[PDB]
């Protein structure tokens, strides 16, 4: 492949580089239409740059923790984190967040892994060995109360066992309801005048919700998860102007008040280098 | 050789060597021909 | 003696000439077209009025000053009044739709100032408030009027400030977006035919709204001496493919 | 029973590695696709469309005003604006094309630099835009801006100018992030003769500038963008 | 092949010994040539002299650490080695770094091995197990502050976790911005008056900087990291004269002051043997 | 599931072992290579150039 | 002995996995199977039969 | 597959939406036998409701 | 590829894609044709 | 057997078997032969 071809002085009619911008088109001008070239070939194919290559490495994207303790006169277990939950999403935290903005509709697969490390702050003999039970509740399906309800008998609904400081990994298909996920939704659930606005209406797909399967020892042992997310088999549609002003919301596109300058101020004139 | 029943379990898909701008470069009604004059 | 600068656009019973046009402008280079079998869901048979709603509506005049921001309206919501569109929207379950879009200004050539005109799919706006307030219904549904990007904040209401597109993004990047320029000094008019754009193959057209037309001023406007200060604007739209499913009752939506 | 050894590296977890894993959903099926206008491939098809570039970065707060490069009438042989071409920082930096660069560490090719033009169709005005290579300093004066790749661009019914930066250089990628021996010049504009308003009319008249990259041009080796950062996890 | 092959007397006008050495050239001269030989074969290839094998083995490249303690109350947890990096390089460690340069340019690409290990110098009921997080910064991303920035979160950047007491491995194609990395540079970034010379001016390639995933226990644990480095598919250029002096710097050639004599003097005549 | 025995030196890391691991860069693509005289692919051919040799070691 | 290196995942229980494993009576013989009205195999075919709806639910 | 054919007015004697459930059988009625519909395909099989899938995790 | 030698070992069967309702919607002993008369 | 996608990845490559010192140990512009005087 040429990246550029020869090509020498000009003396005509015929001038590419005028063009009228209000047309809304970008013509494509190359080095050889306003100075002399010489051949050079490209050697590069821009395989990095595909998006499924963008969008394809594991990204964080979510940090929740755990604790295995005496669960003995704990009115709320979930409030004791002696389980937990995050109704999924991806908005969460903001570096694969600000990737998949750059498209409107989004299409892949995902594949999981999730990370657990134990903590144990005060005092211990040791280390205990914990198995943490992840469960996938689509909504609808009974969500969990106590860290050992039927619940997490968990028939129907897929769960991993693993140990804390190993990972576990699996790979869920795409499950949206439409052809695509929306990146951003200018939308309503319903016609009503006070119902949210966004995408975090259309983004309703239950939530994943961690426990320890292990009774308690007698020191108490704090478990911290992280959950990394790939996209594989991507299909992206639709790009749109890179995020600019910070997050604010999970499913909103509002930046925060008095928020700064984005754009750098020239220390000097228009004239400086 | 995939190990997994499900499409889903497969590695990540290969280069679309699809690349073509002009749906957002050239998006005009009527060509433009590069040389030739914007507004005619 | 054709010139990509005169144009003729004639679509049901109306017809638009302009005598000073820059091309034309097709999202994602794709023409608007009805929904084939192979994407369908919805077992209903569609309705198409066909010349009845695919005509040109002319929404009412804008006036730039040299004070203006910019003016904001969202698609089918500018149209929901307008004739027989406007009722098969509110009776119809479903719809789907592409548009032509003519945005018409001009002045002399004295005159300077340059408009972006620029569609943006699926503009999901951000509260003024910030945190995770919501813009309510009414304020993202200004219909005809659209939004007035100098207005004052208002309490439920989008944010409207210009270098951010009303979404935390920057002015300068728009043009990613199928758009037009107005440059007095070259053009008069704008035109972009709308492909329907969504991820679902029919939508309701009451609860989500599936492109923004956006109109800014970006090089202020310049009058000659001693002439007015202003010009106005005005903004033609026409339905094009237009397909209505799933009749009944007449829904009410907020205000 | 097969004989195995384990290597080095078992049980990592590596972000970048790309294997087979178990559906969590056997037997699923996802909704079908239907067509939707628009599909992006790959990064390197959307650089290629042109932005507004912020070039008067000289207010104090972010405004419509410094995409707004001005023009004075009657002045010579003056100088428009300068800028040197660290294309992920400055001015470039938040323009789709310097947005992007920024998710890789290394760039090579040539780039596009468009002046629209939005005085008065009765004005007139002839302008240089010059390219200047690495090694030499921004030019002082037009003699010296004359003397490297420059157009010299004659306002008129065609309302834009193109004007490519041809990648010279003797290394064949340069860090995105600024780096001197990496460096890639400066593009300066001065008046060729000068801006002149028709009778009635007068003030400043503006510029509008664009960048986007030619086809010419490769991005690699993937990395974090110092354009976005957060300190709590958001909420809904 | 033959070693040697038989040659008998000579008494000849054909002098293959005299050469003039003024010339430059190293004159291929064999036993055969001055004595009375017999047959002999080689029985070897010089397989283990191959560049791809003198240069494919691993070498401790690099030694850091970092320790996991309560980050509670410290004002630079860089400081604290809450964690820490390495800005890259190979001139670090002298053993791999003569071998590299008795060339001039080289190309390959690299395999990395991380050992880590634990050390738990005061009094702990037990050893934790941490989980190792090694990400590669590449210059320009924004480098990482608190051991748990949103840096961390590496959703577009390279990242490694593995368990302290194992091994992390993974490879990384040649990276060099030209078409081979210089060993030597006699130049200057630019022509500035006091820039720096040498090769730690093209030798920018960020750095890689690593942290303990896991929160603090009770007591402290020192990790300490060895990277180790194996060139595979080499490619050499411009063979130089061995290095003879001690190093000084990373990227310079400096030697000492009142070094020691390299040559070892004769206990004895020129006579001695 | 197919069943497996793993061996003793497992999990073992021998400097001087030469297997396939992960590339951390998936789909890179590095500079092309241009020449450059004087390439070297063994240390046998070197050590045939003549080099000078302290004799004279007595300083 | 053949060189493996184990992936992230090793060792998990995922409750939807499908593979082998060892029978714990090796060599048993099930019982034959003989006819029996009535056969399911997809929910699907179930689901077609219809039902009455207590719709006066405002006991 | 097609889930729904195109269908339009009837004015007919054949009326399948009028059965007697006293028999015991489900009447096979689809919406195309009391509205006008337009061809739509499947796009699915059923694979997820097998019994296997249903008690085999 | 099985790695067993018993058939109880091998995975999960593989979709009946059998699928016929009638012995449940359609006992019916004579055939009922819809858009005849239900009882004549 | 390659199990992965990228070149880096693959193990160390093979015996150049190229050898030809003349580039270092015969450099010279006109031709010597070993036996002919060394200047003529
Ligand atoms: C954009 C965008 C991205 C997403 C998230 C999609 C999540 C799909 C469902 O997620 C899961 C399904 C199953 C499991 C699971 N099954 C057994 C263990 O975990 C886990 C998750 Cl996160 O939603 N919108
Ligand atoms: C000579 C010479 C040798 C070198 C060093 C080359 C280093 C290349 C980049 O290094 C890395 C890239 C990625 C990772 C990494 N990714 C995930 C974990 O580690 C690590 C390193 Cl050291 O530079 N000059």
């Amino acid at each position: 492949t040429v990246a550029s071809i020869s090509s020498g002085p000009k003396h005509t009619q015929k001038v590419p580089i005028l063009t009228a911008n209000e047309t809304g088109a970008t013509m494509p001008v190359l080095p050889s239409d306003s100075i002399e070239t010489r051949t050079t070939y490209m050697h590069f194919n821009g395989s990095e740059t595909d998006v499924e290559c963008f969008l394809g490495r594991a990204a964080c994207v979510h940090v929740t923790e755990i604790q295995n303790k005496d669960a003995t006169g704990i009115d709320n277990h979930r409030e004791a984190k002696l389980f937990n939950d995050w109704k999924i999403n991806l908005s969460s935290l903001v570096q694969l967040r600000k990737k998949l903005e750059l498209f409107t509709y989004v299409r892949f697969d995902s594949e999981y892994t999730i990370l657990a490390t134990a903590s144990q702050p005060d005092s211990a003999n040791y280390s205990s060995n914990l198995v943490v039970q992840a469960m996938y509740v689509p909504p609808g399906a009974p969500n969990p109360k106590e860290w050992d309800d039927y619940t997490w008998q968990s028939a129907s609904n897929p769960s991993v066992f693993f140990k804390v400081g190993d990972t576990s990994r699996f790979s869920v298909p795409y499950v949206g309801l439409a052809s695509a996920y929306n990146c951003f939704y200018d939308g309503y659930s319903h016609d009503d005048a006070e119902t949210q606005y966004g995408i975090t209406v259309l983004n309703h797909m239950g939530s994943m919700a961690f426990r320890i399967v292990n009774e308690h020892d007698e020191h108490k042992t704090l478990v911290k998860i992280r959950v990394y997310h790939r996209a594989k088999h991507v299909e992206a549609w639709i790009p749109r102007a890179p995020r600019a002003l910070p997050y604010t919301s999970i499913g909103r596109t509002n930046y925060p008040k008095n928020t700064e300058p984005v754009i750098k101020k020239r220390k000097g004139d228009i004239k400086s280098y | 050789i995939n190990y997994y029943k499900d499409a889903a379990s497969t590695s990540s898909a290969g280069q679309s060597l699809s690349m073509d701008p002009s749906k957002f470069t050239e998006p005009v009604k009527d060509l433009m021909l590069k040389g030739a004059p914007a507004l005619n | 003696g054709y010139s990509d600068r005169v144009q003729q656009i004639t679509l049901g019973n109306s017809t638009i000439t302009t005598q000073e046009a820059a091309n034309a402008v097709v999202c994602y280079a794709e023409w608007p077209e009805y929904l084939p079998d192979v994407d369908a869901s919805d077992v209903n048979k569609t309705s198409k009025p066909d010349t009845s709603v695919c005509r040109f509506y002319t929404l009412d005049s804008k006036t730039w000053t040299t004070g203006s921001k910019g003016w904001c309206w969202k698609l089918p919501d500018a149209l929901k009044d307008m004739g027989v569109f406007g009722q098969n929207m509110f009776f119809h379950s479903l719809g789907r739709s592409g548009y032509t879009v003519h945005v018409q200004c001009n002045a002399t050539k004295f005159h300077s100032g340059c408009l972006l005109v620029v569609v943006i799919p699926e503009h999901q706006l951000a509260s003024h408030e910030g945190g995770n307030v919501s813009v309510k219904y009414t304020f993202t549904h200004p219909g005809e009027r659209g939004i007035d990007l100098s207005s004052a904040n208002e309490v439920g209401g989008p944010v409207k400030d210009v270098l951010y597109n009303m979404n935390g993004t920057l002015l300068g990047n728009l043009l990613i977006f199928p758009h037009q320029f107005i440059n007095l000094r070259t053009n008069n008019t704008a035109t972009i035919v709308i492909p329907y754009i969504n991820s679902v193959p029919i939508d309701s057209m009451t609860r989500h709204n599936n492109v923004s037309l956006m109109v800014i001023p970006i090089a202020p406007l310049t009058v000659p001496t001693g002439a007015t200060p202003s010009l106005p604007i005005t903004v033609t739209i026409a339905p094009m493919c237009t397909e209505f499913s799933g009749i009944r009752s007449k829904s009410i939506v907020p205000q | 029973g097969l004989p195995t050894t384990t290597l080095p590296g078992s049980g990592q977890f590596l972000t970048t590695d790309d294997r087979q894993s178990p559906s969590a959903l056997p037997n699923y099926e996802p909704t079908p696709r239907i067509h939707i206008p628009g599909k992006v491939h790959n990064l390197l098809e959307i650089i290629q469309v042109d932005t507004l570039i912020p070039m008067n970065n000289t207010h104090t707060k972010d405004e419509v005003n410094s995409y707004l490069i001005p023009l004075n009438a009657n002045r010579q042989n003056e100088q428009v604006f300068g800028t040197n071409l660290f294309i992920g920082d400055g001015v470039f930096k938040t323009t789709l094309l310097g947005e992007i660069v920024q998710y890789y560490t290394h760039w090579s090719g040539s780039l596009r630099f468009s002046l629209m033009y939005t005085g008065p169709a009765l004005s007139s005005a002839k302008l240089i835009l010059a390219y200047t290579p690495p090694g030499a300093r921004g030019p002082q004066d037009r003699r010296e801006a004359m003397l490297g790749t420059h157009v010299v661009w004659d306002i008129g019914l065609q309302s834009t100018i193109v004007m490519t930066i041809p990648w010279t250089s003797g290394v064949q990628f340069r860090y995105t992030d600024p780096d001197t021996y990496t460096s890639a010049g400066f593009l300066s504009c001065w008046y060729q003769t000068s801006l002149i308003l028709p009778p009635e009319t007068t003030g400043q008249v503006y510029l509008l500038s664009f960048i986007s990259a030619c086809p010419d041009f490769k991005l690699r080796l993937m990395k974090d963008t110092q354009t976005i950062s957060q300190t709590v996890a958001l909420t809904e």
